[PDB]
């Protein structure tokens, strides 16, 4: 019974994580791209507060 | 005739014994089966716990 229970979790604690890898990096890409176009606005906000 | 009585009296106790000794040979089989069930019902349950914990850990991770 253990023989078919230990190999159950391993075939899930691979699929589950392996799915997270697809989720994590796609959500890494999803935070960069939102930032990288609406970005100069940030640089602007900073500069405008250092040269006063 | 008497004596054949005495011999019809033994072959009677020596079924009483053989009836008593095969009404325990089940009792042993009952309590052994009612054991194994319970010796695998707790085991079934244990694997859930050891697996319910392992997959939650792997969700968080």
């Amino acid at each position: 019974l253990e023989a078919q229970y230990r190999e159950r979790e391993r075939a899930e604690t691979e699929a589950l994580l392996a799915r997270y890898r697809e989720r994590a990096e796609a959500e890494a890409k999803a935070v960069r791209e939102k930032a990288m176009a609406r970005l100069d606005e940030a640089v602007a906000l900073v500069l405008k507060e250092v040269l006063p | 005739k008497l004596e054949a009585i005495l011999s019809q009296e033994v072959e009677a106790e020596i079924q009483a014994l053989l009836q008593e000794a095969e009404a325990k040979a089940e009792a042993v089989k009952r309590e052994a089966e009612e054991k194994a069930k319970a010796l695998l019902q707790a085991r079934e349950r244990a694997l859930e716990a050891q697996y319910r914990a392992a997959l939650r850990r792997a969700e968080s991770a």
